[PDB]
């Protein structure tokens, strides 16, 4: 059970908008006594970024992604290994995270007519519980603009990229503060708030919808906007977003992107063979600190997302779908509304998302709410797109009572009329 | 047949969106009442106060959300004529009558780029004669046209018009807006007429948002002067020669010169 | 993130399938015009 | 036929 | 059937304003209404010195059709308004 | 499992949801209009409430069936 790893090469991507660092490290177990245990392995986090985590994973040689625990110590991720190790065994573990909200924009009041810059804290050794025997840190930048760089090692710099040392040998539980000021003119788009609401028909059709609200997060603008600049200078406002594109599920048929002010005619949607790719450009391009809240909505048939057999029916859809490449969502709901005659429901999930007590939605014809289920979740990023499954249970004949209402009134309707002509009223 | 054709081509038609449409039959949809309305509901103070001609005090409070001066509805007309007298004189006496009553933003629709008719502009006249309706010893009617009796745009134009702040206002950086089609740099569609004054320069106004085809211009009213300067140069006397120094500075040698500094 | 091919609608098979409901709704309508006697 | 200024 | 389901000139925007405001906080919040964004530094009592013909039709078509559970919004309400009463007029 | 159920089907094709609105709404108006004529062309004593009661029960229904299959075709999928 005690154990050190060999050697470690730890790459951070910052040319991004959020930074993804990946750790090669092999798991060596020292070979005293015969205590062949060896089966799950602490991974750590530095104090300063555990809130800034979003999604944490592990996969070996390329295979089946390992499952971690998380773990309190008198916060830690204890790792399950598929094959425990004998001592003098080596294993191959790859840790990969993705921090949301960690480049800070430095000057923070940028003009329209200037760059952006972005400041990162991190740290240069491998935040481990084990001493680590070599370790190689890599950072790859956004553009060729570095303005002061920690030089722990004296590191070298080729096109974008800076190459830190071998950093020898450490203990364990080690910090030190690396600090990197580059220029970063990539699109900070932040989804403050999501909510996404699925509602199922046994009659064909289900209509999934989603309202955004975005904000252009870093470097707010200060100082007039003049559109002439923006329209017939060269390289004005290279930090601006002014258009994004969402990938949709396939065979998504009635897409429409709207506003809560009317329809918005700036989309262009394109059918390929494999999805729909719809690009969306708002009705303003962002500057900093600039927000949009947009509905984008589709339906698509269910004899490819809803199964059945017998009575038990069971729904399989993703828990959040495309919006931008890199997005990162603060907020989130999801909403699934289905029909009114649910007996039971049961609610399959990949990971911990926070279900509220459910809520009847009254739409169109309905005698008896339709069960709605809530989830709330917080911090999403673009490797959370998984899916979920629902299963509940629907008698068949109940479907019939949605026909029977529309009767029943034009029979009332007609009935008036059978009432009518049997009234005298008069007094003579 | 005549009432489904009139009410097909003649009184079906929006003033929301407008439509232009394109040589092969298809239709563009110039969106930019709605573009500026949406970017000022979600990109303002919740209190922000915005002035405009009565005509939109409607549609502003609608779409946009947000307290207007002067409505569509007319029921006290001194008000409208303070609003018409801020846009039409210059900016000293606008800037007084603006911040007596606490407005923040100025939304003027310059329909120039565009061949659009009833812009601010063909509006224009209007505004002075209900100004000088209620102040007629401050706006005279007769001052913004031409010696000859004309009102035009170009360098004929009559320079207390050329000054005025709803000129200042929806023409601002329009004197380099060339079309790629091959004509004059400042030209506007609709007043087939050349701009006479092509730079202008604002003193408490700053732009704060134009739409794509510069449909609908939005101002903002900047804060008042930080202190105050003096209107003149320093005094300069002729009985020692003033003998100024040159710059002697570049991006590399950042270095000063001092007169009484000892040399080593 | 892009889900993949489409799947083919199981849903009918032409000349019985599309004809067999409307000749329902018919065949139910004619004898109802025979409660008259 | 509006509720605008005449243009 | 050409552009959007939405209000066209600059008048119908304040009837739809009133009238949403009248789905919102029911009758005698909008009798008592007294709009603060408008004309700021006066302000304008609108349940005062507006007509509650077209405001009050519309909250209860609106009030009636989702009482049955036939969720329609209060803006397509107020599009489609004129055309179900002017098949009224004709008859009239 | 999700293996061993099988891929849920509308129980009306999708594509008969135009066809079978008008049949269904055509004599719904036809069993309508019979009635309203029995109404109008009718003295107290000779007016017969089972007749009246039974065409309005059979208008009613098919109108109903109708009115659904019309609603479910222009994509409200109640
Ligand atoms: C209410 O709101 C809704 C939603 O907002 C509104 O709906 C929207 O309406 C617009 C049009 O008004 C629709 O737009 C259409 O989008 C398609 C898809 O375009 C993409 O693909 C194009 C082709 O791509 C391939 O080929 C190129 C090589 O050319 C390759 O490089 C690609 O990889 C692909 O292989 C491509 O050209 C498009 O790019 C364009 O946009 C980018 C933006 O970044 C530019 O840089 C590019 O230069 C380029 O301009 C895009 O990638 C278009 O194909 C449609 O074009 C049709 O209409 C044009 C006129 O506007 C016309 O010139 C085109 O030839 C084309 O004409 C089509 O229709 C004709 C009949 O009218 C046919 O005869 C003809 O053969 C052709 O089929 C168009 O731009 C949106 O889809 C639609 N939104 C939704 C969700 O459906 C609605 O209007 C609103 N209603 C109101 C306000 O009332
Ligand atoms: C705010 C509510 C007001 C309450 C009303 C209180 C009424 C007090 C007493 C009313 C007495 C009723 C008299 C009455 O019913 O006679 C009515 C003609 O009678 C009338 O014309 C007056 C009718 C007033 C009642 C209408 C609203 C009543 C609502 C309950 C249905 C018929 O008289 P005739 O002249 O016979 O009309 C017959 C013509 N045909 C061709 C149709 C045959
Ligand atoms: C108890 C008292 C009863 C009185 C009845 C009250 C009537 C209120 C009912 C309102 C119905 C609103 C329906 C509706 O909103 O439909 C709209 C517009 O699109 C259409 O074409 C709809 C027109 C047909 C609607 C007729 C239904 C009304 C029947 C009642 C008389 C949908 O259009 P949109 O999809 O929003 O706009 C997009 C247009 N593109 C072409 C660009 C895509
Ligand atoms: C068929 C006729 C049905 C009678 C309906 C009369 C009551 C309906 C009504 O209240 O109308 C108003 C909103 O609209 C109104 O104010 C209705 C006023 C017009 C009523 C005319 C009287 C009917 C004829 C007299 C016999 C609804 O607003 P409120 O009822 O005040 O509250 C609803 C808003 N909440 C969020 C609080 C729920
Ligand atoms: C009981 C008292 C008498 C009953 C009077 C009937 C009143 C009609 C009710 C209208 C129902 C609202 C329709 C509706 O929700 O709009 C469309 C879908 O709607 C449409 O596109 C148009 C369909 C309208 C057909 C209605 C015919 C029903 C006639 C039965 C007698 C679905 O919306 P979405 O697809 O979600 O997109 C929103 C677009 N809007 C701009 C409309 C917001
Ligand atoms: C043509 C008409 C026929 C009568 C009716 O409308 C259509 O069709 C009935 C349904 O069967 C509904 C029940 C289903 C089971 C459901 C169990 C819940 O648990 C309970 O809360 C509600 C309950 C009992 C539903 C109540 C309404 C019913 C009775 C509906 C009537 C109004
Ligand atoms: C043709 C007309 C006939 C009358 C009616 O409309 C269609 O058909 C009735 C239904 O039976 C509805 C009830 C079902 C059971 C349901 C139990 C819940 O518990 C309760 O919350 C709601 C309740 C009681 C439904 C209320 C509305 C009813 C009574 C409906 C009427 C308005
Ligand atoms: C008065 C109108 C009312 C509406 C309708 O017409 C007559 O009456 C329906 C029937 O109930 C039919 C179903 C019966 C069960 C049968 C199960 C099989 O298994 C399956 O193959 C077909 C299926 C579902 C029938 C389909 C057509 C239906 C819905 C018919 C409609 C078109
Ligand atoms: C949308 C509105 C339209 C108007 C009205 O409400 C709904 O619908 C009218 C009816 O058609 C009634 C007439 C029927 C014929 C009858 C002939 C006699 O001869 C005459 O004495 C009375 C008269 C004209 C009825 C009077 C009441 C009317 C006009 C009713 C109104 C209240
Ligand atoms: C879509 C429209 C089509 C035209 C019409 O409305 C709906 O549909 C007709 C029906 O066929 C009705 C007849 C039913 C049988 C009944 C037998 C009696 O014996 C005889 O006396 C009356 C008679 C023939 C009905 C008269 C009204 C008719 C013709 C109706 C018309 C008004
Ligand atoms: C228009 O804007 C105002 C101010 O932003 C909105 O009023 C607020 O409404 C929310 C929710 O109804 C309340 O929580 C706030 O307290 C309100 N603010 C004030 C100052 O009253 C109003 O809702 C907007 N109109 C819309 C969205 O139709
Ligand atoms: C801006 O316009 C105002 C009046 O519209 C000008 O104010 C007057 O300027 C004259 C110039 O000598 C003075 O005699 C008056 O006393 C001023 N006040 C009034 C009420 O007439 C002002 O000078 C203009 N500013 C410019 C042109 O820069
Ligand atoms: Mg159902």
């Amino acid at each position: 059970p005690p154990l050190i790893n060999e050697d470690v090469k730890r790459t951070v991507d910052l040319s991004s908008h959020l930074a993804k660092v990946t750790a090669e490290v092999v798991l060596a177990h020292l070979g005293g006594g015969s205590t062949s245990r060896a089966t799950s392995f602490l991974l750590a986090l530095e104090p300063e970024l555990e809130a800034r985590l979003a999604h944490l994973g592990v996969q070996v040689k390329g295979e089946d992604e390992e499952e971690n625990n998380l773990e309190v110590r008198e916060r830690f991720f204890t790792v399950k290994l598929p094959v425990a190790l004998d001592p003098g065994a080596k294993i191959s573990v790859i840790v990969e995270t993705v921090y949301t909200h960690v480049l800070h924009p430095y000057p923070t009041q940028i003009t329209q007519s200037e760059k952006q810059f972005v400041v990162f804290e991190g740290n240069h050794y491998f935040y481990s519980p084990y001493p680590t025997k070599t370790q190689t840190m890599r950072v790859k930048l956004a553009s060729r603009n570095v303005e002061s760089y920690t030089k722990l090692g004296n590191p070298t710099r080729s096109e974008d990229l800076l190459d830190y040392g071998p950093f020898r040998d450490v203990p364990a539980y080690s910090q030190d503060t690396f600090k990197v000021h580059y220029e970063n003119n990539s699109p900070f788009l932040t989804i403050t708030s999501m909510t996404r609401v699925i509602e199922v028909s046994h009659w064909g059709n289900i209509a999934v919808e989603e309202n955004v609200d975005l904000k252009h997060t870093g470097a707010v603008l200060k100082g007039p906007f003049s559109r002439y600049d923006y329209q017939r200078q060269p390289d004005s406002g290279i930090s601006s977003i002014r258009s994004f594109k969402t990938i949709l599920p396939a065979a998504a048929q009635d897409v429409y992107y709207r506003d809560e002010i009317g329809n918005v005619s700036t989309s262009h949607l394109l059918i390929l063979d494999d999805s729909v790719e719809m690009e969306i450009r708002p009705r303003f391009p962002l500057f900093g600190g600039w927000k949009t809240h947009y509905i984008v909505g589709y339906n698509l048939p269910s004899y490819e997302y809803l199964y059945n057999l017998g009575d038990q029916y069971a729904l399989k859809m993703r828990f959040v779908d495309h919006v931008f490449d890199e997005q990162v969502i603060d907020s989130l709901t999801v909403k699934i509304i289905l029909p009114e005659g649910a007996k039971n429901i049961e609610i399959d999930s990949p990971y911990e998302i926070s279900r509220a007590p459910d809520e009847l939605h009254y739409t169109y014809l309905d005698t008896f709410g339709r069960p709605v289920i809530v989830a709330y979740k917080k911090n999403l990023v673009e490797q959370h797109i998984q899916d979920i499954v629902v299963h509940y249970t629907f008698n068949k004949v109940l479907m019939l009572q949605e026909p029977l209402l529309v009767v029943a009134a034009f029979y009332i309707l007609f009935f008036t009329v059978i009432i009518y002509v049997r009234l005298d009223f008069s007094i003579t | 047949v005549h009432c489904t054709w009139v009410t097909s081509n003649a009184y079906s038609s929006p003033s929301v969106v407008l439509a232009s449409y394109n040589h092969d039959g298809t239709r563009n949809i110039l969106d930019d009442f709605r573009e500026a309305y949406f970017w000022l509901r979600q990109n303002t103070d919740e209190h922000a106060r915005v002035m405009s001609w009565w005509d939109y005090g409607y549609q502003i409070a609608g779409m946009a959300n947000r307290t207007t001066l002067v409505d569509n509805n007319t029921w006290n007309n001194s008000h409208i004529a303070l609003v018409g007298k801020a846009m039409s004189s210059n900016e000293t006496a606008a800037y007084k009558i603006m911040r007596t009553l606490d407005v923040d933003y100025v939304l003027v629709i310059f329909g120039g780029v565009i061949g659009y008719s009833g812009d601010d502009i063909n509006k224009f006249l209007w505004m002075v004669r209900i100004a000088e309706g209620e102040h007629p010893k401050d706006i005279r009617e007769s001052d913004y046209f031409t010696p000859q009796g004309e009102f035009r745009v170009d360098k004929a134009g009559s320079p207390t018009l050329l000054n005025c702040l709803m000129y200042k206002m929806s023409y601002y950086r329009f004197g380099e807006m060339q079309l790629d089609f091959r004509t004059p740099p400042g030209f506007d569609r609709t007043r087939n007429a050349e701009i006479g004054n092509k730079d202008i320069k604002f003193k408490h106004l700053e732009e704060a948002f134009t739409s794509e085809h510069w449909l609908v211009r939005i101002y903002k009213v900047k804060a008042p002067d930080n202190r105050e300067t003096l209107d003149h140069k320093p005094r300069v006397t002729n009985i020692f020669p003033k003998q100024k120094y040159l710059s002697k500075k570049t991006t590399k040698r950042k270095r000063g010169y001092i007169k009484n500094k000892l040399v080593f | 993130v892009q889900s993949g091919p489409r799947t083919p609608n199981p849903y009918a098979s032409d000349n019985s399938s599309l004809m067999f409901p409307i000749l329902v709704a018919f065949g139910v309508f004619i004898p109802t015009l025979f409660c008259l006697c | 036929a509006a509720n605008a200024t005449a243009a | 059937i050409r552009f959007e389901s939405i209000i066209h000139e600059f008048d119908p925007w304040f009837n739809y304003r009133s009238t949403h405001h009248l789905a919102s906080h029911g009758f005698y919040e909008f009798l008592n209404w007294f709009d603060e964004r408008a004309w700021y530094p006066l302000g304008r009592i609108v349940g005062g010195t507006v007509y509650p013909g077209l405001m009050i039709t519309a909250g209860l078509i609106h009030w009636i059709l989702n009482t049955l559970n036939i969720t329609v919004h209060i803006r397509d309400v107020c599009v489609f308004l004129a055309p179900t009463f002017s098949g009224l007029t004709s008859i009239s | 499992e999700l293996e061993a159920m099988s891929r849920y089907t509308s129980p009306v094709n999708p594509a008969v949801f135009p066809h079978l609105t008008v049949v269904l709404l055509a004599i719904g108006m036809f069993f309508t209009a019979w009635f309203f004529v029995y109404e109008v062309t009718s003295t107290k004593y000779t007016r017969d409430i089972y007749k009246e009661l039974l065409i309005s029960l059979v208008a009613s229904l098919f109108m109903g069936f109708g009115v659904l299959f019309l609603l479910l075709w222009v994509g409200i999928y109640v």
